[PDB]
């Protein structure tokens, strides 16, 4: 079974949960999964009522791993309060710069994800589930299709799964190059065969979603926790890591570190610990200048001792850690972030459309040294006016990292003016 | 304009796969580019029909998704990431090696219509930066000698 070639992303874990198998860079098929006790949580769950599963996932304190951190149990409860049919969607668009964690669970432990989807679908009474995977992940698509066929041959999918009365089919859909299709509402739009335009909220997907029906969209990693919760029980799971943010957390570390890769760690872990204790310190032992929290935030070297949690003075985001050392031009890097937002705005909202283009256009001029004084004052203006009238989060944050970079590295910007 | 039957089969298969048939528009478009080495403009009228969809809907979809190309036919698309992480780790070294080897820059096809360099945003492999794909296969760039061996696999 040949799949397309994949770089072997390094992976390390201290909890031995989501990365139990995925820390080795190869496809774990169903036989090997069954030997580690795979699909036994499914069997367990099918002898409990859907309600009981909702309650367990709620009591676990599992929060979403796609960014918002919304309680998964509450989201499921909201959806079941609305009459069916109901749909279950696995968000695998992972297109944010610096994020490569979801792909390793998909390419290495697909049956962990499939097992979670089946349990979760049964909890919300969904008989149709979708995995929406970005189109630049062709290998993960083909691996998922083969794994679904395996689970079906073993009686984990189809009609009347293991004599339970539950029917489930999992459809695998692909993207075609659009970061915005990771926003849950634009994903549903893409799933409907349309352009990936975010819908206005409310309504939220749990009331009106796919074909207007109650729809739960969950991230790959949120779903991958569900088998563990069923297997260990809610009380045991909730004691993992910090109380405020329980469970295994996945940190994608890239840039100027010696051991770039995915790390499974508790969230009480510090930013310095991630870089130095786990990721092998900086490359060449150069001093750290800044950490880019994906394309969302910019932390300086005077903020390395912060908990990697969702707290006041926390790191937040999706815990994405891109390291920049002393020799790296952060206005050259700021331009790179600008250019991301320029290529990814869907265009619906005027300030986002125009502001994302103009931020990148002008910063290029500033970088190349051909910006007039009016180009400078306009850059500043455009940067603080991408947000207005926007109906999704991309507009809200397109100027954010860059604004922090102006506030935290003024000396480096003055060099360009 | 009609598709070869070889190709119509695959498209019917995608269209039967999902519950409603219009959900298969991206898989049909992927399959057409795969087969022709681009999306021919003349291909979109018969696709729209199989999907029971108006032409201008399909036009807006092709235009929205960045993987699809209607300008240039190319056997092997070399997708080169230009986002923050790969920039830091040597996108410019990769593009230079590509220029030395293939004689082309981003957005150009080779004169034999074999390779097109396509600048793309983050490819979700940033730990192995700088990253590039050759159609579905994906790699880290280490050096020009290494790149040259990889490209020599694609005949
Ligand atoms: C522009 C944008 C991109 C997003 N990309 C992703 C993504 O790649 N994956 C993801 O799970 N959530 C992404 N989200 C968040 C989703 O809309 C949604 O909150 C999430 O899929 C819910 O699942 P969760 O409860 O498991 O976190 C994105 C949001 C925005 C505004
Ligand atoms: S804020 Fe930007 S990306 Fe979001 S819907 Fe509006 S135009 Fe599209
Ligand atoms: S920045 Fe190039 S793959 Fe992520
Ligand atoms: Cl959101
Ligand atoms: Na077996
Ligand atoms: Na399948
Ligand atoms: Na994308
Ligand atoms: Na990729
Ligand atoms: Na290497």
């Amino acid at each position: 079974r040949s799949y397309p070639a994949i770089p072997r992303i390094y992976a390390e874990t201290t909890l031995n949960m989501l990365l139990k198998r995925a820390k080795k860079p190869r496809v774990h098929s169903i036989d090997e999964y069954l030997k580690d006790g795979g699909y036994q949580a499914l069997e367990k769950a099918l002898n409990m009522s859907p309600e009981e599963i909702i309650d367990w996932v709620d009591k676990s304190t599992l929060r979403g791993r796609g960014g918002a951190g919304f309680p998964t149990g509450k989201k499921w409860k909201f959806a079941v309060q609305n009459p069916g049919p109901r749909y279950f969607i696995c968000n695998a668009d992972e297109s944010e710069p610096g994020t490569f964690k979801d792909r390793i669970i998909i390419e290495r432990d697909p049956h962990l994800l499939i097992e979670g989807i089946i349990i979760s679908s049964y909890a919300i009474g969904a008989n149709e589930a979708y995995i929406y995977i970005r189109g630049e992940y062709p290998a993960g698509y083909y691996i998922l299709r083969d794994a679904i066929e395996e689970a079906k041959k073993k009686g984990f999918l189809g009609k009347n799964i293991l004599g339970s009365g539950f029917d489930l089919e999992i459809y695998v859909a692909r993207g075609a190059g659009a970061y915005i299709c990771g926003e849950e509402t634009a994903l549903i739009e893409s799933l409907e065969g349309k352009r990936g335009h975010p819908r206005l909220k409310p309504p939220y997907p749990v009331q009106k979603g796919l074909w207007g029906k109650p729809t739960v969209v969950n991230n790959v990693k949120t779903i991958a926790n569900v088998p563990f919760i069923i297997s260990m029980g809610w009380e045991e799971y909730r004691y993992i890591g910090p109380s405020d943010y329980a469970g295994p957390k996945l940190f994608p570390v890239s840039g100027k570190v010696k051991k770039p890769g995915v790390y499974e760690l508790p969230m009480n872990t510090t930013l310095r610990e991630v870089i130095f204790k786990y990721a092998g310190g900086t490359l060449g032992n150069k001093k750290v200048k800044a950490v880019f929290s994906g394309a969302l935030d910019c932390f300086s070297s005077e903020e390395l001792d912060i908990p990697m949690d969702y707290s006041p003075l926390g790191f937040g985001g999706t815990g994405t850690v891109i390291v920049l050392t002393e020799e790296d031009d952060i206005v050259e890097a700021a331009l790179k972030i600008a250019e991301f937002y320029e290529h990814e705005t869907c265009g619906q909202c005027t300030p986002c459309r125009v502001g994302c283009y103009e931020q990148a256009n002008l910063l290029e001029k500033i970088y190349k040294g051909e910006a007039t004084e009016q180009d400078w004052e306009g850059f500043d203006f455009v940067n603080r006016n991408i947000q207005p009238t926007s109906i999704c989060g991309l507009g809200a944050v397109a100027g954010r990292l860059i604004r922090q970079t102006l506030e935290k590295f003024p000396e480096e910007w003055e060099k360009y003016r | 304009f009609e598709f070869p039957e070889e190709l119509k089969t695959k498209l019917q298969e995608h269209i039967n796969y999902f519950p409603k048939k219009r959900q298969a528009i991206l898989l049909c478009l992927h399959e057409i580019q795969n087969y022709y080495g681009y999306i021919p403009p003349e291909s979109l009228k018969p696709l729209a029909d199989m999907l029971e969809l108006p032409l201008n809907h399909v036009e807006g979809v092709v235009a929205f998704y960045d993987m699809f190309d209607r300008e240039d036919k190319a056997k092997y698309r070399i997708r080169v990431c230009v986002s923050i992480v790969c920039h830091l780790m040597g996108t410019n070294k990769l593009l230079k090696a590509l220029e030395n080897i293939l004689g082309i820059k981003p957005g150009e096809v080779t004169p034999d219509g074999k390779f097109k360099i396509v600048p793309v945003q983050c490819l979700g492999a940033c730990s192995e930066a700088p990253v590039f794909m050759v159609n579905d296969d994906e790699y880290k760039f280490e050096s020009e000698v290494q790149l040259n061996e990889i490209l020599s696999r694609y005949t």
